[PDB]
């Protein structure tokens, strides 16, 4: 009789018609993803088209029940949930030009190609081509030529596109009642009417910039080292004070410091660990490492696998005849099926992603009796954060000769740590202010703080400022080099690799703690405890049906978001490049670039 | 002297879904329980008012069969008392029960590769459903207080959804066939001896 008694049948209603519904759309996504064939692309397409329907169908009738009468909060956030209309809210015309320029950007990203200068026929792509220069080449006209065609043949393209992208995404979140499309998304993070726990949309701005601050010093000190190395392999090239140039920074964007390794080493002869020789003497195959990932997560309490998983997940190559997609995922397909699609190699590479991705799967049979619409992590950052911790438990020496792979007579050290770790802080910490400042571009050109006559020219202020990084070449605003990474140029929110990042190290320290771990954070293993599974899958087991600060509260005991678990993790290296920079300049001058002399 | 239906019900070809239970009146025959209680695949083999092999030592006036399909969480509920889903909206359990459960798998034959959608449930009724009692009923459902004159849409739904049975599904979400034995004895004669 009452609003919210229709509301809840409503989704009653809703929720049976859509396990069904997505139950046919990951089946055929499944079907496709596993045996690639034009047909199951027909399908896979049909099907994800019937739940688009049916998702569209149902929102409409949801708007039908006002929140304002509704005092359920559970109910209350499915229906709000179901409520937002999204880019249905702008005129038809209009959305069909922003589904035009989505796509129109994206196949200009994964069909963008630069040709060398002596030949017209002979192309690359990003990927794999200029990706397998900007990952492996040492020579620096190789690089630069990669780095700057890249972003004149295909971010001059998307230049236009990106500039008629934000007059649209902007109607749409303002047509939503956001201020701009940056607050849409900070509203991932928004948490409303429950007392102690609330959060706001641009309190995600305060933490991550107070957060920030203090991660400041890590980084200064990392950057310097990076540069005293890279100076020495590049001496007529690398200011001792200024910024790093963009195109020598790993990837072809400097999102990871990774492929610097190489150049960075501290101990560049002390033994790297690596048991995929182990694995291979031993006759491992891939049924044993997906054995043993769910031999780990039975230590400390957790369900085995169901028998469906080991049935239906594929684990391997399917040999020459079928193709597949191996990217490893993690399907969590509903009704009580979960699977895994890895084309495992017997290496630790893929050892390490399968505790990741059986992560993935441990957190969706956690919330699995959750309703339909609350089976997902607590924010954007949870998923990838609980995959990450399962490889820093996995990792561990600790955990390698638990397992029989690392042998009893190996000898961890002062050096070798300190390798591990400076690998660590050149994927984790380095990425860290790339991703704040990248983001930070996008949040205020969505709010207008930025006119299009100073794109670009703000963006690499933005890059000498926060990061670091200066541009070996002058840009105009007819680039758009933000467009030319993956995610800006394909709709997607940034920040929650940074909220991740911070996530899991919150994650690993408080288990560490309930798991009774001495020594420094890095090398604990929370295998054969107990308690802290009980810990985590008290935050497992709920999905979003509680406020996201709450979820987090669960596992850490604290409501925010915090650093000091990323800079304990990293204190150990942190003192040591506060000593190796003790014969350096620490911090840059953003004035000095390549090009200028 | 004949003997009850043994493989006529267990043995069967398909089911009833849950909502229209065949009930089956197994009366004037000796019944073969002694022996088919040692088959044993059965997922939920609980009776729960009498002893299992010992119950042949009792004659009964009218043994009711009562035979349906369900799931394993569906399982937990045809039990006294419990009210679940299905326990209250179609097929519950007397507060008094006295007679026996079985429930086996069934994935191998009642789900099929496409969504049998054959054996179904009533989700919604006016009214909780009172013990052994069978609604076959497809009255539309009047949640909105609207007149629905048959009409299918808001606030008033199909009484019926079709489990999309498939082979692929989570033990607990899986098909199970299930045959409820409601053993009655009083004044009127007792011939189901054993
Ligand atoms: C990947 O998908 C293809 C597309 O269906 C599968 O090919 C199928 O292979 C089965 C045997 O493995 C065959 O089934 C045949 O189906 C036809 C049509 O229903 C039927 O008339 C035949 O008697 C036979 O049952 C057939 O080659 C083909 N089925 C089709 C075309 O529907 C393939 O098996 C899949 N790969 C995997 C991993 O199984
Ligand atoms: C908001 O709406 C939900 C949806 O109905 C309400 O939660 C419901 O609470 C009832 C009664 O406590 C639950 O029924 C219970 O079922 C269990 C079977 O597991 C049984 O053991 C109990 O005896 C009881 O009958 C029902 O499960 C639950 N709905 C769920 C969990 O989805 C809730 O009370 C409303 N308000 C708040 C503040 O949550
Ligand atoms: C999946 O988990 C079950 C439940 O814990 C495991 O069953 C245990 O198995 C060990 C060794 O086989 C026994 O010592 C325990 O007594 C068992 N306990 C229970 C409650 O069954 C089972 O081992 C796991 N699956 C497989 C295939 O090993
Ligand atoms: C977690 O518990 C198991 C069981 O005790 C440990 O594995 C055993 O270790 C002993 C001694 O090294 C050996 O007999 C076997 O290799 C294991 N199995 C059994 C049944 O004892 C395991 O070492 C524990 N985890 C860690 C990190 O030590
Ligand atoms: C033009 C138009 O009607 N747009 C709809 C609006 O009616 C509805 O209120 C809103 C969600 O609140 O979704 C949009
Ligand atoms: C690591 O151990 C060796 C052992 O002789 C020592 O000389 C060295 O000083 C230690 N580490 C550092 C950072 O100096």
């Amino acid at each position: 009789s009452t609003i919210e008694e229709q509301a809840k049948t409503f989704l009653d209603k809703f929720n049976h018609e859509a396990e069904d519904l997505f139950y046919q759309s990951s089946l055929a996504s499944w079907n496709y993803n596993t045996n690639i064939t034009e047909e199951n692309v027909q399908n896979m397409n049909n099907a994800g088209d019937k739940w688009s329907a049916f998702l569209k169908e149902q929102s409409t009738l949801a708007q039908m029940y006002p929140l304002q009468e509704i005092q359920n909060l559970t109910v209350k956030l499915q229906l709000q949930a179901l409520q937002q209309n999204g880019s249905s809210v702008l005129s038809e015309d209009k959305s069909k030009r922003l589904n035009t320029i989505l796509n129109t950007m994206s196949t200009i990203y994964s069909t963008g190609k630069v040709c060398n200068p002596d030949n017209p026929q002979e192309c690359l792509l990003l990927e794999p081509g200029l990706n397998e220069i900007m990952a492996n080449s040492l020579d620096y006209n190789e690089r630069l030529w990669a780095w700057e065609s890249w972003r004149s043949e295909v971010g001059k393209q998307l230049r236009p596109l990106y500039e008629e992208y934000v007059v649209l995404k902007n109607e749409m979140a303002r047509a939503n009642h956001y201020e701009d499309y940056g607050d849409y998304w900070r509203g991932d993070y928004e948490v409303n009417g429950v007392d102690g726990y609330d959060y706001s949309r641009g309190q995600l701005i305060e933490d991550v910039e107070h957060t920030f601050e203090e991660i400041k010093p890590l980084y200064e000190h990392l950057h310097a080292y990076v540069r005293a190395k890279l100076m020495n392999a590049y001496p007529s090239y690398i200011s001792p004070i200024g910024c790093l140039p963009a195109h020598l920074l790993g990837d072809m964007w400097g999102r990871f410091w990774t492929n610097l390794y190489s150049l960075t080493v501290p101990f560049g002869q002390k033994p790297n660990i690596d048991v995929t020789d182990a694995m291979v003497d031993q006759a491992w195959d891939a049924q044993r490492i997906f054995k043993e990932a769910e031999k780990f997560f039975v230590s400390v309490g957790l369900p085995n696998m169901t028998q469906g998983f080991w049935e239906n997940s594929m684990l391997t190559d399917p040999g020459n005849v079928q193709k597949a997609v191996c990217h490893p995922t993690a399907w969590d397909l509903g009704k009580g099926d979960f699977r895994i699609l890895m084309c495992t190699k017997v290496t630790m590479d893929d050892f390490l992603t399968a505790h990741h991705e059986m992560g993935h799967i441990q957190y969706d049979m956690a919330y699995a009796a959750q309703p339909f619409l609350l089976r997902n992590g607590a924010n954007e950052g949870f998923h990838e954060a609980v995959g990450e911790i399962m490889s820093l438990s996995a990792a561990t020496p600790k955990h390698l000769k638990s397992i029989g792979l690392l042998s009893p007579d190996f000898q961890e050290d002062n050096e070798t740590e300190i390798n591990f770790l400076l690998k660590q802080a050149l994927t984790i910490v380095g990425t860290l202010p790339f991703t704040y400042m990248l983001e930070k571009w996008r949040w205020m050109v969505f709010k207008g703080e930025i006119p299009k006559d100073q794109w670009m020219k703000k963006w690499w202020e933005m890059k000498r400022e926060i990061v670091g990084v200066v541009e070996p070449v002058p840009h105009d605003e007819t680039y758009c080099d933000p467009a030319s990474l993956f995610h800006v140029s394909n709709d997607y929110s940034f920040i929650r690799y940074y909220t991740r990042t911070l996530y899991q190290f919150q994650f690993q320290e408080a288990l560490c703690q309930a798991a009774k771990h001495e020594g420094p954070l890095h090398k604990c293993d929370i295998s054969n405890s107990t308690e802290a599974g009980q810990k985590l899958f008290n935050m497992l087991r709920l999905g979003k049906s509680e406020p996201w600060t709450l979820a987090l509260e669960n596992v850490v005991g604290a409501k925010n978001m915090n650093v000091r678990p990323l800079l304990n993790y990293f204190e150990p290296l942190f003192t040591w490049l506060k000593d190796q920079n003790k014969n350096s300049f620490v911090g840059w001058s953003t004035d000095w670039s390549p090009y200028a002399d | 002297t004949n003997l009850c239906p043994f493989d006529e019900v267990f043995n069967a070809t398909t089911f009833a879904s849950v909502y229209a239970w065949n009930r089956k009146r197994i009366s004037n025959c000796v019944a073969d329980y002694s022996v088919l209680y040692n088959f044993a695949p059965f997922f939920t083999f609980k009776c729960y008012g009498v002893s299992p092999t010992k119950l042949n030592d009792l004659c009964f006036t009218n043994v009711y069969a009562d035979s349906f399909v369900i799931r394993g969480n569906e399982v937990s509920q045809i039990a006294p008392g419990q009210t679940g889903n299905i326990a209250d909206y179609n097929y519950k359990l007397p507060d008094d029960f006295t007679g026996c459960v079985i429930a086996w798998n069934s994935n191998k034959l009642d789900s099929k590769v496409g969504g049998n959608y054959n054996y179904r449930y009533r989700l919604f009724r006016k009214s909780n459903l009172k013990p052994f009692e069978r609604d076959i009923s497809t009255e539309i459902y009047q949640a909105g207080n609207k007149p629905c004159n048959g009409v299918a849409g808001v606030n008033c739904y199909f009484p019926l959804q079709s489990y999309g049975f498939r082979p692929t599904y989570g033990v607990g979400h899986q098909p199970y066939r299930v045959v409820v034995l409601s053993f009655e004895l009083l004044h009127a004669p007792a011939t189901v001896c054993g």
